[PDB]
């Protein structure tokens, strides 16, 4: 809301939402955090789930 | 080795006491273990393995979930384990989340 | 005997397999004690009874802490 993202469509901010990493005995939030963009239409035919995995790996880096 | 005497080695491993030091813990051990000396059914280590997978799922370790199918195979590959169901039930009962 | 000792190496190999299984599950058990448990199920035993035994014994070391 405070940043420039507010003047972008509510749909595509709505499809991006938070996620975490399932726990481990040395948890830091800097170890444990992710964003998930998930499919909401026929776009699964365009965007595979393993493509979101490579997305999240380069996001981790 | 007798059924009775192997629990005192269990008592000497968990506690730092001998069988000639404590007999109160060992008494409840003999009470619980004896008369319950028979497995509940024949082996189903597969059913317990699919619940150890549910513990590996709880940690987003899905690469170790693919290691577990090859670690569960080595138990059968050597064949020194008679009750593969029991020791996996025993480990799974003591499961804590590393968390 | 030579083949009777390679089986003992095989016992240690599965014991290290169960070592990895014990750490990813966070059990307090070590290798000697699990070999005692292996001999216990050679004679036949409830794992539900062994877990009650160890679930009494470990939290009777937390009563003299």
């Amino acid at each position: 809301r405070a940043t420039n993202a507010q003047f972008d469509s509510p749909e595509i901010l709505r499809r991006l939402d938070v996620r975490l990493l399932e726990v481990s005995p040395g948890d830091t939030g800097w170890d444990v955090f992710s964003l998930d963009y998930h499919v909401d239409g026929p776009i699964a035919t365009v965007f595979t789930r393993e493509c979101m995995s490579h997305y999240l790996r380069v996001f981790n880096f | 080795k007798s059924p009775n005497v192997l629990l005192q080695n269990l008592c000497c491993r968990i506690l730092g006491r001998s069988e000639a030091d404590v007999a109160q813990q060992f008494q409840y051990a003999v009470r619980v273990i004896g008369s319950n000396f028979a497995p509940t059914v024949e082996r189903d280590e597969f059913l317990v393995a699919e619940k150890i997978k549910k513990e590996l799922i709880r940690q987003r370790r899905e690469a170790d979930a693919a290691l577990f199918s090859e670690l569960h195979r080595k138990l059968h590959s050597q064949g020194v384990l008679k009750n593969k169901w029991s020791i996996l039930y025993l480990l799974l009962s003591l499961s804590e989340d590393p968390r | 005997a030579a083949a009777a000792a390679a089986n003992l190496n095989a016992v240690r190999e599965t014991m290290d397999v169960l070592l990895e299984i014990s750490r990813i599950l966070n059990t307090g058990l070590d290798m000697e004690t699990l070999s005692i448990c292996v001999r216990l199920c050679e004679q036949g035993i409830n794992p539900e009874a062994l877990s009650s035994v160890i679930k009494e014994l470990r939290k009777a070391t937390e009563a003299l802490k």
